[PDB]
């Protein structure tokens, strides 16, 4: 099944496929889409949680009195370009008009965020906020 | 780049030549000198290759083929196996014995290439060593009939006895790191 | 003999669980330890966060400050940093002396990489005759520390701005 | 992954490596740490390579290189290294064969394509540091094919020796039989060109 | 030549002379440990430094595939024809361009310069 | 005798223990009843100047394990064990390492695929929304 | 282009 | 934007500096977080000349950052805990059998063998670091901090990963003793293989 | 220019603060122009 002589054709085949699949500025579209898809929410995960305190606030007693206020971000979600108008009514944003219009080409980044408030009182509540 | 293996001699030409001269830098980056020889030394390549050997800088490290440091309690002992028979030559009738020995040896082993190419000679080297040193180093040199050429030298046999009655507990560098010391100065900076 | 075409074959034995935790001791080859002369040993967490983490806040700490001016020193010591680090003694090296202070003294350190793909057991001999296995909760890597005199911080610095010691260094080892 | 894999394949660990072993043994390398030693370098190797032409545990972007002479097998998963596609060579034959290209001619209705080769095991991606380790065919039926001897272990082959050019030096016509200050001003050129 | 640690201490061993018994010892700085000297040599430097390569070779490089091939000259040990053949690969090695032929074939792991 | 002390007498009866390292697979499904007081059989096999030592695994466990030795003489292993009751002690000496590898060569790697995508499952990704939140 | 004496 | 590899180890020699060959590495977390740092191990070169300084030759001394002055490669291994002459040659020098690799070692050690306590050279390190220490207790601990994050991130950040530090660093040495010996050859910076 | 067998009379550097400090300002005259002469004729070139 060897190609002897036939190879001008057949290097040109496979050359011809991979520049089907793949086109000339893959590694920046594939680069972007790495970014996107995995280096935002690893970015996101990285970051320590946020612990905040009251500093003795009252001057009570002060047996861990202050609350302890826990915030950890998770689940970054992206939707597509969207240009909101004037009226402020959300609509898609064709590249085209971004063009013309000296509009940026950009879409919304949304976190879930999880707050935990701990007042020492024997109760921890954990309310969670979507798509912030 | 684009000179010729005419010249035999790395030569700055062109630009970097012109800012050397413009800024007439104390330093060039390739100093060169030519020389003309007087009379017979040029018609002769012989005699030429005497006046190039005059010339040109040559140290101990360039002749030595190797060098190590040993420590010998007795000279007459020759740890050494093939320094026995000059050893024992030399101390048939010794000198400086009667201030002292010092233990620690020096071996140098000099290439006979070297040696023949640059027309140094054993006594020559010896006598430039000891007045380098003057009388803090004692050498002992080989036969030139000898197949492999050795140069033994020991600390100063004055200086092994230190002449003194209190001696001083300094004792800086003991003996075998000063003896390091001196086969690295002697290496570096001989000129012979 | 049998001994030529012996086949041994034990049954095994895992304990959901143990009063005893297991961990494995290892000792460098070079250092050739050796278990006659060890009369007597002493392994405990070790207290190096008395130089640089615990009863260092001794002397500020206990210092007076009271009223406002307490809940402000409190305060503001704890907002100036991120709370100084205390004694956790489960998450320490651990200190082993051999023979009391004259027989030589080991550091053991947990292996920092764990084993998430990895398990370590061990088979030990038992009247019954099954091999028994026990997981291995921590490893552990003695080095040991010589008996001889130690040079003090200051004396090093010293010696150390002459670092160009022409002199023996022997000598200067015996002065000290 | 590929740490684990070393794991499984009989690497034995920096910690619980004995100092005195290290001499023999070849250093594994992977994203610039030095995971372990391994005691026998060339099955391990042959192994990875294995994985990786067939897509399983390592990527076909994760380089392998082993520095025989050094006795360190090094493997990058890291970003920002720049791969070319290279045909693979088995004995002295081609792994590209006529079902192959069969397959690729009729692209459309047969879902074959580049992808589906670099699965077969047909080609592979190789950076410049496994380059090192590699003898690469410019041409396949000139070298591969038995001659008088220059080698016989080539272990690549080139798929098409112009696409060494990149976008603007592609348009030159004949470009081999210009002077190359000619080509590079033709590459300038040809961005300042209308249409 | 070699340098030795001490047992006591697990540090580097020192010359030293007993000006008493006019014997060489190797005793650390640190601890008191001294040991008579076999050897008797302290330093030795080798200026022309002419070390043979062919104990840094290592067998591992017949296996590589860029390395080039003879069977031209066969190996003295085993008889095997094919033998990979490299230069020095070497810097300060001066100036040799010798060769330092490997047997190829599995084991055998000689290593020869014509 | 202090609370200190290391118990020592495993060392001076010189007990031989044996350190093997075995996969995840085989120590989680110990783990699975852990409690059964039994999860296979070791079995060794001994000839004129050559030994083979194998593990079977248990047949309701399963619902062959070739053992290769390692040399210990380049690092003295010892086993010591820290008692509930503060009570340190020395269990034995180690004499012997082994490593357990699995059987199945290309089947056994899609065991280690699932394990995988198991361990990918806690990894978390950007998620696209289609439409904007409000 | 040419040689070691010529230009590149 | 073209850089230089991380996470590799690349010697080079530079004739204007006093080190006659200089290896660095430059080391990043994973590329999860923090700016790149880098150490560099140099050799110095012979050239100076002294009654002690040529006796010792080459002495190799460690850039390791946020700390101003050059630190002696002895004593950054007995800040990681390894004490003892032997068990730090163990790691730098993978077969002992070799004579002039530990002929190269040897000056080192010998300049550092007035700091032979694990804590006394953390102290070292935190006095020379260019940040200010008040007291003992202070410098030891930023120095231990400065070696447990700042110098060789990419071997590991925490989770006590000093001996795997260790060997990376002898690793490092390794491969300056065998470029000043000869035995590899200097690395290109052009190579396409180190440019990512 | 000194050592025996050598001319003193046409031995001579091209670095001209040698020659300065050796033979004078004068002497610097004529070679900084012959060492000039000859970075420009190297090529072929002529310069007045
Ligand atoms: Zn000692
Ligand atoms: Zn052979």
């Amino acid at each position: 099944e060897i190609t002897p002589d036939l190879w001008q054709e057949a290097c040109w085949i496979v050359i011809s496929s991979y520049f089907d699949e793949k086109g000339l500025v893959r590694q920046q579209l594939d680069s972007f889409d790495e970014f996107i898809q995995m280096s935002v929410q690893r970015i996101v995960e990285d970051a320590p949680p946020i612990d905040l305190q009251a500093e003795a606030q009252h001057a009570s007693g002060e047996v861990e009195e202050p609350p302890r206020y826990l915030l950890k971000f998770e689940q970054i979600y992206l939707s597509k370009p969207t240009h909101w108008e004037r009226d402020g009514a959300p609509s898609p944003m064709m590249p085209n008009e971004a063009r013309l219009r000296n509009l940026t080409y950009s879409a919304p980044l949304y976190v879930d965020i999880t707050k935990t408030v701990i007042k020492e009182g024997e109760e921890q509540l954990q309310t969670q906020h979507q798509k912030t | 780049f684009h000179y010729a293996g005419v010249s035999a001699k790395n030569v700055t030409l062109g630009v970097p030549r012109l800012k050397e001269l413009i800024n007439i830098s104390k330093k060039p980056k390739t100093p060169s000198l030519t020389v003309f020889l007087l009379g017979q030394s040029a018609r002769d390549a012989e005699r030429a290759k005497d006046i190039l050997c005059r010339l040109e800088h040559t140290t101990l490290r360039k002749v030595t083929a190797n060098t190590a440091i040993y420590y010998d309690p007795n000279p007459q002992s020759t740890v050494v196996a093939e320094d026995q028979e000059w050893v024992n030559v030399y101390y048939e009738m010794p000198d400086f014995d009667v201030a002292r020995i010092s233990p620690w040896l020096l071996r140098v082993e000099l290439d006979r290439k070297h040696m023949t190419d640059r027309k140094l000679t054993m006594e020559q080297i010896a006598e430039k060593i000891n007045a380098g040193f003057g009388d803090d180093l004692n050498c002992i040199f080989n036969d030139d009939n000898a197949e492999k050429l050795v140069l033994r030298i020991r600390i100063m046999n004055s200086d092994e006895n230190k002449m003194q009655e209190e001696e001083e507990v300094v004792d800086k560098m003991d003996d075998d790191v000063f003896l390091r010391c001196i086969e690295s100065n002697m290496l570096t900076d001989m000129t012979l | 003999g049998p001994s030529s075409q012996n086949v041994t074959e034990y049954v095994v034995r895992v304990p959901k669980n143990t009063t005893k935790k297991y961990n494995i001791m290892a000792f460098n080859a070079a250092d050739k330890v050796n278990f006659a002369t060890w009369n007597q040993a002493r392994l405990e967490r070790d207290l190096s966060n008395k130089k640089i983490y615990q009863e260092e806040e001794m002397p500020e700490s206990g210092a007076g400050s009271e009223f406002n001016r307490k809940l402000r020193e409190e305060a503001r010591r704890k907002k100036y940093g991120i709370v100084l680090k205390e004694f956790r003694p489960e998450d320490q090296p651990w200190l082993l002396r051999v023979n009391g202070k004259s027989g030589r003294k080991f550091k053991g350190i947990k292996k920092g990489g764990v084993t998430e793909n990895t398990s370590y057991y061990i088979f030990t001999q038992c009247p019954d005759g099954a091999f028994e296995a026990f997981p291995v909760h921590n490893w552990y890597n003695f080095t040991p520390l010589a008996r001889h005199r130690t040079l003090t911080a200051e004396e090093a610095e010293e010696e150390w701005e002459r670092r160009n010691k022409v002199l023996n260094h022997f000598s200067i080892m015996q002065q000290r | 992954p590929i740490l684990e894999f070393l794991e499984e394949w009989s690497m034995e660990n920096l910690e619980e490596i004995s100092p005195a072993a290290i001499a023999d043994a070849t250093k594994i390398f992977v994203n610039g740490c030095w995971v372990g030693i391994h005691k026998d370098p060339e099955q391990l190797m042959n192994t990875l390579r294995k994985l990786r032409r067939q897509m399983d545990i390592i990527v076909s972007e994760v380089s392998m290189i082993r520095d025989i002479r050094e006795r360190e097998i090094r493997i990058y998963t890291d970003a920002g290294r720049i791969c070319r596609p290279l045909l693979i060579v088995e004995k002295q034959k081609l792994l590209l064969k006529k079902r192959h290209i069969d397959q690729l001619k009729e692209r459309e209705y047969n879902n074959y394509s580049w992808q589906d080769l670099v699965a077969s095991g047909v080609v592979e991606y190789i950076d410049t540091l496994e380059e090192e380790t590699v003898m690469l065919a410019m041409t396949p039926d000139d070298l591969q094919e038995k001659e008088v001897a220059y080698c016989s272990t080539y272990t690549h082959c080139e798929i098409h020796p112009s696409m060494i050019l990149g976008v603007c030096a592609s348009i030159i016509p004949f470009p081999d039989h210009n002077q190359s200050p000619r080509n590079t001003y033709q590459s300038a050129m040809g961005k300042q060109a209308m249409g | 030549v070699g340098i030795r640690f001490c047992q006591e201490c697990n540090n580097m061993l020192y010359p030293k002379e007993d000006k008493e018994n006019r014997i060489l010892l190797y005793a650390c700085r640190n601890c008191d440990y001294q040991q008579e000297a076999d050897n008797s040599c302290i330093y030795v430097n080798k200026i022309t430094h002419e070390v043979d390569e062919l104990t840094q070779i290592i067998a591992d490089v017949s296996q590589d595939p860029t390395l080039p091939r003879t069977e031209d000259h066969p190996c003295q040990k085993c008889g095997h024809k094919e033998a990979v053949f490299f230069q020095s690969h070497s810097a300060r090695a001066e100036d040799a361009m010798r060769l330092y032929y490997v047997c190829t074939a599995p084991h055998c792991g000689h290593r020869w310069t014509e | 005798a202090e609370r200190g002390e290391l118990d020592l007498t495993g060392a001076k009866q010189n007990t031989g223990v044996w350190l093997v390292k075995v996969p995840k697979y085989l120590s989680q499904q110990w783990a699975k009843a852990s409690g059964r007081g039994e999860v296979g059989k070791l079995r060794i096999a001994k000839t004129q100047g050559r030994t083979e030592v194998s593990f079977t695994l248990n047949e309701d466990l399963a619902n062959e394990h070739p053992f290769v030795l390692q040399s210990v003489g380049g690092q003295t292993l010892t086993v010591f064990t820290e008692s509930s009751s503060d009570k340190l002690s020395l269990e034995g000496i180690v004499v012997q390492r082994a490593e357990c590898r699995p059987a199945a060569s290309e089947n056994y790697m899609r065991l280690k695929r699932l394990q995988i995508e198991e361990s990918s499952k806690p990894v978390r990704l950007s998620q696209q929304l289609d439409k904007v939140v409000t | 282009i040419w040689g070691i004496g010529c230009n590149p | 934007q073209e850089k230089m590899a991380t996470n590799t180890v690349y010697v080079f020699a530079k004739k204007d500096s006093k080190y006659a060959y200089t290896g660095e590495c430059r080391s990043c977390l994973e590329n999860s977080s923090r700016p790149t740092s880098t150490i560099w191990v140099s050799m110095l070169a012979r050239g100076g000349q002294g009654a002690k300084k040529s006796a010792i030759g080459q002495r190799i001394v460690a850039t390791l950052p946020y700390i101003k002055q050059e630190v002696p490669i002895i004593i950054v291994f007995r800040a990681l805990g390894f004490v003892s002459d032997r068990d730090i040659l163990e790691h730098i020098i993978y077969d002992f059998e070799d004579p002039e690799m530990m002929e190269m070692v040897k000056p080192s050690l010998d300049e550092a063998f007035v700091i032979q306590e694990q804590n006394v050279a953390l102290n070292f390190i935190g006095s020379r670091g260019a940040k200010p220490g008040v007291t003992k207790e202070k410098r030891i601990k930023y120095a231990k901090e400065v070696l447990q994050k700042e110098m060789l991130p990419h071997v590991g950040v925490s989770d006590f990963c000093e001996t795997k530090k260790a060997y990376f660093l002898g690793y490092m040495v390794h491969r300056l003793l065998l470029a000043a010996l000869g035995r590899r050859e200097l690395d290109d910076r052009d190579h396409y293989g180190n440019k990512r | 220019l000194s050592e025996k067998d050598v001319d003193p009379v046409r031995t001579t550097s091209n670095d001209i603060v040698e020659i300065f400090t050796v033979l004078g300002i004068e002497a610097v005259r004529k070679a900084l122009e012959r060492e000039l002469y000859h970075v420009i004729s190297f090529d072929g070139s002529y310069v007045n």
